[PDB]
């Protein structure tokens, strides 16, 4: 669990603006619309933790 | 006396006030705001009145022409 | 220059500056509301000084226009009639003020600002002579009202009493609107001066009376709806009860007296008997059923029934002793019942209870309170050199010389009236103390000492020497008592 | 010949301005540069900026309206009616786009056709109140159904939304159908279909020798499917259902908009189908069964949007008592009674879509209301005081002059079943009040802040309605002159 | 958590927690006093109306009834409370959110250090 | 010994639409609705509160029928909010409220069936 | 130099000037019945 910690804490100014921008822009889904449009948004591996922390590994 | 100006800036005021409130965010939250709600609340408040006094002489003329038309019944 | 419109814009600017003030500063909230209450009672009592005692016009008129013809506008104006009742409510708001001083911190400023909300509301209905705009000011009360018996009641019976008080308030303030409408479609204005000089044929009066009783006698409760008074009184707090029955019933009284005995002088005299018949009965019922109650709080709201129904005996008796006699009561009473609140709210901050059971000895715990609730026990029971004896009198004969035996039942009022309010002071002043049910005791305080006095010095005053009083309202209560007639 | 063309740039201009934001939409939406953006919220933006733009268009030009009346006389009539009716029409639609920007972005409804197709249902109703004949009375009616047709569907993915749909659908498909039948038996009656015209052929023969059967029962018809349109019953056969199941951005449009159209058409009906007072009796029922109906099924509503619907219902009665007595003051009430009714409702709807965040459904869910929002419960409280028609408050002053006006025509009967109604509505609205502050629920339901634009929609609509007693003398005035010049 | 509740950090309306508060996976029913160095182990649920004295400790899958005063560091019963003091509890919490509100404002939306970061960068070039 | 909360712990067996069976842990003296809500058999977003008023049956469940003795009898409105949302006016005569069950020690063991999910968005 | 004096001289000063008054009134009733005469000869008027 260090490592999540460590890989946050660390980030410079311009991370921080990207990753803030990615998690608002993904915050809430349209899966109607995507559908419509043909198209599936999926959350960029910045936003992604690895499974090794997760309550029982959960991959998807 | 009480003008269109000072209770327009009220409202304004107000306006703006119970907006901060509304949304959980202390009541001064943006004062350039609030100026320019005092500033709209005049405006809207003196235009109140002069399109009331317009709108009063229309109703008059409008009543007077009814009147009229009602009146050559009699004849 | 002092008019009207100052009076009545200080509560406005009292509860506007308490809602835009944070609720943690709490000191800085009561501050102000008592300050505002203050300013407001001396701009009433500077009013009384400069009111003119001759003219039956009324005075201070002040006019805004309301519809875009001027057809209806809100005018406001006092005569000798109104003028005490402005008084009266503009002094007991920094009372009620007052009441709620030390746990005002749970109440918050939404406490100071329905009660001057309440002011606001309560001052426009006794100076208002537009028939419209006074049935919207009469009606605007339940607003406060509501939210005072609901948000700060004390048990869960808060929901009741205020669907029933609604509800009643409700079916009488429509049916009293029907009314107002069917006289604004014939006559074609509502002013009340323009009313008053518009002969309205005989059959219309009989109907637009009862449509007017109909509102009214709620608010005066007379007999078969005097059942939401108790409930809706017992529930509420301390400060909430002196405004109910301090003021709340001098609506039907007061709309008695400005819009009913004048517009309708016919329909006034055919239904004479009718009222005195129900206030006779309501006030041999009711003085007789204050004997078997055991809440405290329930006995003196029964002694006000008693009261303001003797009251109405006063004003369709038409003459200079009844009519004018009666306002004197109002007075007495809004001084007299909403002291005897306080005492009871004293007791009830203390000990978190009303019946009377419980209570017992404390004359020899609390001598402050003992002497302070004795002298308004003979202010209720009609004792000379008190402010009620002036009005019972007075209205009496007046009375005996239209009726004699309506004055004499309703001289069994105060034969009544003098038989619980002393067996209750007995029961819980008098006798022995109960160390098994309560034993901490703590007599009356700063600020209820303060409290009491300008009720003990208003209620000698105006018994002693109610000249002052009395010649302010002669040359507006007689114009009052002959309106049709011209001989 | 350009000039001809004055009278309607406030149209043209709102279909141009519709036109390029489908363009620009469906340019945007699918592309790979900018990665599908989701781009409703700035559609809708834009949308308010065109209908705050025709507004200035036809606010300002207001003696232009009657240009080149002769040609265009066939087509539609303009006049001082129609222009109050259109700039409160435009005002109202501008206070729902403001409302429904927060539905954009929370719930993330990302089609942009929804602005589009508000703003053509705009273009219709404003089509619809200059109509002066049945054929172009008809059009707009099918154009603005179509569009809510469109609308109350959107959410595919939801079980409520294609129902209410669909019944939308089926039930104004058939009120359409009943509407036409009875133009087609008046137009085969008369041979005409200009208002003019049908207005000079049956304001002489007021069924004094015979009644026509044909002239009666097309207006028997229209009355009927206009009735269906604005839902009094027995017509509201699927209206609480449609609210319901309806979004609520969505639901709070389709009660505002279409009623000020549908009765500017019933108002342009009445001024010529006023034959021997038939659809006063009609609506005189028509009103008495709403407001009962309305009153008696408000109580047994546990949900908020429900309730919503059952008191538009109820206030659809008591407007169609200022039908049932046909005069100026009449006319004037009724008029007064759509636009405190139209803010009223703007001010509750706006209200639930601030809880809608939360995902409220029910009245119990806002019971704590006033100790986690104590200035939201106030507001809440105002409005459902408003509507019951408390004295202090703006809803009395309509109720007040309805009731007046009712009373002026001589219908005792109107008065009782107002105030029996009125009670009863009192006493329901009261209920939810009881809820916010009174109850102490065990568990509590916390909601996120509000947005700008619905928090300064409810502190003016708030402040209206608090003070509109002070300084009412401009709406009167207003709707004087729209009831005299619906003839004159 | 070992009770097998779902293990969830929940404070509910009204709660007071002192200061050294140690709690994991630990529930708080609504209007509770949690005490200056209180440890609220996992899976350990506090009933409503509840105070917990200072210095308390209470060890996983422990529960404080409903309307007690409960310490010690095995926490034990102490007495039960009265009618002033669980209707005083939520009182304590207002007066503390009134005092966190002066704290409040105190503090602009945005603060002003990115002015000194300018002028260190220029002090150094950029 | 001390107050533990196991002391007030219900093993409860709830079985999920397809069949299967799940052991889920209650406290006794609140809502089944909210022993089904902590293993998320029941969506919480649909009943947030349990309230009979607040509720058109998100919490409808199946008692077996040897284990429906031993709990409170129906109310006029458990059977008319069970009637309503029936979506075709029946009692299944067996069926309980969620959020109108309130757990007891004495109801160790109590099997409950949920039936398939309804939509409550709007 | 007194109290009494002053205080005199002031009530005076704020007491109301009586004729003006009476006339007020006298001509608010003129004017309200004038009005309400046109206002009911206006409610008189047919909505055709
Ligand atoms: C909700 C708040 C409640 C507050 C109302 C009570 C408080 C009292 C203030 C009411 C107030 C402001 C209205 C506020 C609007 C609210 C804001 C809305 C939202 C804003 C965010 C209007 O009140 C007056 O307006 C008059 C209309 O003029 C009306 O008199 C009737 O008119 C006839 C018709 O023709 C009737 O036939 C007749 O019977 C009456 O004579 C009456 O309405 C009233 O006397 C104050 O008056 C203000 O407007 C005018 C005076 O007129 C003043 O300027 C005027 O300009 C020119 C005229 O354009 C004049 O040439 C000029 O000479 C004059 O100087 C202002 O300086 C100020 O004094
Ligand atoms: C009538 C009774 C008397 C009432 C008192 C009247 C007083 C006069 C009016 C005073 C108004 C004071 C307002 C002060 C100016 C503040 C405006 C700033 C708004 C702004 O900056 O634009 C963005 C939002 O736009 C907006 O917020 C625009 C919202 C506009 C909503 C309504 C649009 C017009 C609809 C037509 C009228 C309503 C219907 C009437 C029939 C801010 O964005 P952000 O930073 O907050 O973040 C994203 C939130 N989106
Ligand atoms: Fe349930």
């Amino acid at each position: 669990l260090a490592q999540i910690h460590a890989s946050e804490n660390s980030k410079s100014f311009e991370q921080i603006e990207v990753e803030r921008a990615l998690r608002k822009k993904y915050a809430r889904k349209d899966e109607d619309y995507d559908s419509m449009l043909g198209i599936t948004r999926e959350t960029p591996p910045e936003l992604i933790l690895p499974d090794n922390v997760l309550p029982g590994g959960k991959p998807v | 006396p009480i003008s269109a100006t000072m209770v327009g800036a009220l409202l304004g005021l107000g306006t703006q006030m119970y907006s901060n409130a509304l949304r959980k965010l202390p009541y001064m939250r943006h004062p350039w705001e609030h100026v320019v709600g005092m500033g709209l609340g005049a405006v809207f408040a003196n235009q109140l009145v002069k399109w009331d006094v317009k709108l009063k002489e229309d109703l008059d003329v409008m009543l007077a022409k009814a009147r009229a038309a009602n009146e050559r019944r009699y004849f | 220059y002092f008019n009207l419109s100052g009076l009545i814009l200080c509560p406005v600017l009292g509860s506007i500056i308490l809602l835009f003030i944070p609720n943690s500063r709490i000191r800085l909230i009561r501050l102000i509301g008592l300050c505002a209450s203050l300013i407001t009672f001396l701009y009433s009592l500077v009013l009384w000084i400069q009111f003119d005692s001759s003219t039956a016009k009324f005075q201070f008129v002040e006019s805004l226009r309301w519809l875009p013809y001027e057809n209806i506008n809100f005018y406001l104006g006092i005569d000798g009639i109104s003028l005490f009742f402005v008084i009266l409510t503009t002094f007991l708001i920094p009372i009620c003020i007052l009441v709620g001083w030390s746990g005002m911190r749970s109440y918050g400023k939404e406490y100071i600002i329905a009660f001057l909300i309440c002011e606001f509301l309560m001052i426009a209905v006794f100076c208002m002579l537009d028939l419209l705009l006074f049935y919207v000011f009469f009606e605007s009360v339940l607003i406060p009202m509501f939210i005072i018996i609901g948000v700060w009641g004390s048990r869960q019976r808060k929901i009741k009493a205020a669907y029933q008080f609604f509800l009643y308030t409700l079916l009488g303030s429509l049916f009293m609107l029907l009314a107002i409408l069917l006289i604004l479609f014939q006559t074609g204005t509502t002013d009340l001066q323009i009313l008053l000089t518009t002969e309205f044929s005989e059959r219309r009066q009989i109907f637009l009376w009862i449509a007017f009783f109909a509102s009214f006698a709620v608010k005066v409760p007379m007999v078969p709806v005097h059942i939401w008074l108790p409930e809706a009184h017992v529930e509420a707090p301390t400060a909430g009860s002196v405004i109910l029955a301090g003021i709340l019933l001098k609506f039907g009284t007061y709309g008695f007296l400005r819009f009913s005995i004048p517009m309708f002088p016919e329909a006034t005299l055919c239904f004479t008997p009718f009222i005195y018949t129900l206030s006779a009965i309501a006030i041999i019922y009711t003085s007789l059923t204050t004997l078997r109650q055991i809440d405290l709080k329930k006995i003196i709201a029964y002694s006000s029934v008693a009261h303001m129904n003797l009251v109405t005996i006063g004003m369709f008796s038409l003459n200079i002793q009844g009519i004018g006699g009666s306002i004197l009561l109002m007075l007495s009473h809004g001084l007299v019942s909403s002291a005897l609140f306080l005492c009871v709210g004293v007791l009830y901050d203390r000990h978190k209870t009303r019946l009377v059971r419980y209570y017992g000895g404390l004359v020899s715990t609390m001598p402050n309170f003992s002497t302070i609730f004795f002298f308004f026990t003979l202010a209720n029971m009609s004792l000379p050199g008190t402010s009620s004896f002036i009005g019972e009198f007075l209205i009496l004969v007046g009375a005996f010389q239209r009726n004699s035996l309506v004055a004499t039942l309703a001289a069994l009022g105060m034969i009544l009236g003098a038989a619980y309010s002393l067996w209750l002071y007995n029961r819980v002043v008098s006798g022995n103390l109960k160390p098994d049910f309560l034993h901490k005791f703590s007599d009356l305080n700063g600020r209820e000492v303060f409290i009491f006095i300008p009720f003990l010095v208003g209620l000698v005053w105006m018994g002693v020497y109610p000249k002052v009083f009395l010649d302010c309202m002669h040359t507006s209560v007689s114009n009052l008592v002959q309106h049709g007639k011209f001989h | 010949m350009f000039n001809l063309f004055l009278a309607v740039f406030p149209e043209i201009f709102i279909i141009n301005a519709t036109f390029i934001l489908l363009i620009h939409g469906v340019v945007f939406s699918t592309s790979k540069k900018y990665d599908y953006p989701p781009l409703a919220s700035n559609v809708g933006w834009l949308g308010l900026l065109s209908v705050l733009i025709t507004l200035l268009l036809l606010a300002a030009g207001a003696p232009l309206l009657t240009i080149a009346h002769l040609f265009w006389n066939n087509l539609f009539r303009r006049d001082n009616f129609t222009y109050f009716c259109q700039i409160f029409l435009l005002l109202s639609t501008a206070g729902t786009i403001s409302m429904c920007f927060d539905f954009f972005d929370q719930e993330r409804f990302d089609a942009f056709e929804f602005i589009v197709l508000i703003l053509l249902s705009t273009c219709g109703m404003l089509f619809m109140i200059s109509a002066y004949d049945l054929i172009a009375m008809y059009l707009a009616i099918e154009l603005q159904s179509l569009c809510f047709y469109v609308i109350a569907a959107s959410k595919r993915k939801s079980e409520f939304s294609t129902e209410a749909g669909l019944k939308y659908l089926i039930l104004g498909a058939f009120s359409s159908g009943i509407l036409l039948f009875g133009c087609s038996m008046i137009y085969g009656s008369t041979g005409a279909t200009h208002f003019d015209q049908l207005a000079k052929i049956l304001t002489g023969y007021e069924i004094t020798g015979a009644r026509s059967s044909g002239i009666f029962m097309g207006i028997l018809f229209i009355a009927v499917g206009f009735l269906f349109k604005i839902t009094a019953v027995p017509f509201h056969m699927w209206a609480p259902d449609i609210y319901e199941g309806s979004p609520t951005p969505v639901t709070a449009f389709l009660s505002i908009a279409p009623k000020i159209s549908i009765f500017a058409n019933i108002l342009r009906v009445f001024i010529y189908g006023s034959y021997g007072a038939t659809l006063q009796q009609i609506f005189f029922f028509c009103s008495i069964a709403s407001m009962i109906l309305g009153a008696l099924a408000a109580m047994a509503q546990t949900k908020v949007k429900r309730l919503l619907a059952y008191s538009s219902i109820g206030h659809v009665g008591y407007i169609c008592i200022g039908f049932s007595c046909g005069t100026i003051e009449g006319i004037q009430s009724l008029l007064i009674g759509i636009f405190i009714y139209a803010l009223m409702t703007m001010d509750a709807f706006a209200i639930v879509l601030a809880l809608r965040q939360t995902r409220v459904k029910y009245i119990a869910d806002l019971g704590a209301l006033a100790k986690t929002n104590p200035i939201l419960a106030i507001t809440f409280s105002i409005t459902m005081f408003s509507y019951a028609g408390i004295p202090p408050l703006a809803g009395f002053c309509s109720k007040f002059y309805l009731f007046f006006a009712a009373l002026g025509c001589g219908a005792y009967f109107l008065a009782l079943v107002g105030v029996v109604t009125s009670v009863i509505g009192c006493f329901y609205y009261i209920r939810l009040v009881k809820r916010m502050f009174f109850d102490t629920p065990r568990t509590w339901i916390l909601y996120e802040p509000m947005d700008r634009n619905k928090s300064l929609l409810l502190a003016m609509t708030s402040f209206f309605i608090t003070l509109f007693l002070l300084y009412p003398s401009p709406l009167f005035s207003v709707t004087h002159q729209m009831a005299l010049s619906l003839y004159l | 958590s070992p009770t097998g509740l779902p293990a969830q950090t929940l404070i509910d309306r009204y709660v007071t927690v002192g200061a050294y508060s140690l709690l994991r996976s630990c529930t708080i029913e609504p209007e509770c006093i949690i005490g200056q160095h209180s440890i609220l182990m996992e899976g350990s649920l506090v009933e409503t109306r509840s105070i917990l004295e200072a210095g308390s400790v209470l060890p996983p899958g422990r529960r404080i009834p409903s309307g007690e005063l409960w310490g010690g560091n095995p926490a034990r019963f102490i007495r039960t409370l009265t009618n002033e003091e669980t209707l005083e509890i939520p009182k304590l919490a207002v007066a503390i959110n009134h005092l966190s509100g002066d704290y409040f404002s105190e503090f602009l939306p945005y603060s002003t250090i990115y002015l000194e970061v300018e002028k260190f960068k220029k002090s150094l070039g950029i | 010994g001390s107050k533990k909360v196991s002391d007030r712990i219900v093993k409860l067996s709830a079985i999920d639409p397809d069949g299967y069976k799940q052991d889920i842990i209650g406290l006794s003296g609140q809502t089944l609705l909210r022993a089904l809500t902590h293993t998320g058999l029941i969506d919480p977003a649909s009943h947030r509160l349990d309230d009979i008023e607040a509720c058109s049956a998100e919490c409808e469940v199946q008692i077996a029928e040897e284990w429906l003795e031993k709990l409170p009898p129906r109310t006029y409105d458990e059977e008319y909010v069970l009637k309503r949302s029936s979506r075709s006016r029946i009692l299944n005569k067996h069926s309980r409220l969620g959020c109108q069950v309130v757990l007891t020690q004495e109801l160790q063991g109590m099997v409950v069936a949920v039936p398939e999910a309804k939509p409550w968005d709007i | 130099g007194f109290i009494m004096e002053f205080a005199e001289n002031l009530v005076l000063r704020l007491m109301e000037n009586p004729e003006e008054r009476d006339r007020k009134a006298r001509e608010h009733i003129y004017e309200m019945h004038e009005r309400c005469k046109k206002i009911k000869e206006m409610w008189a008027l047919p909505i055709r």
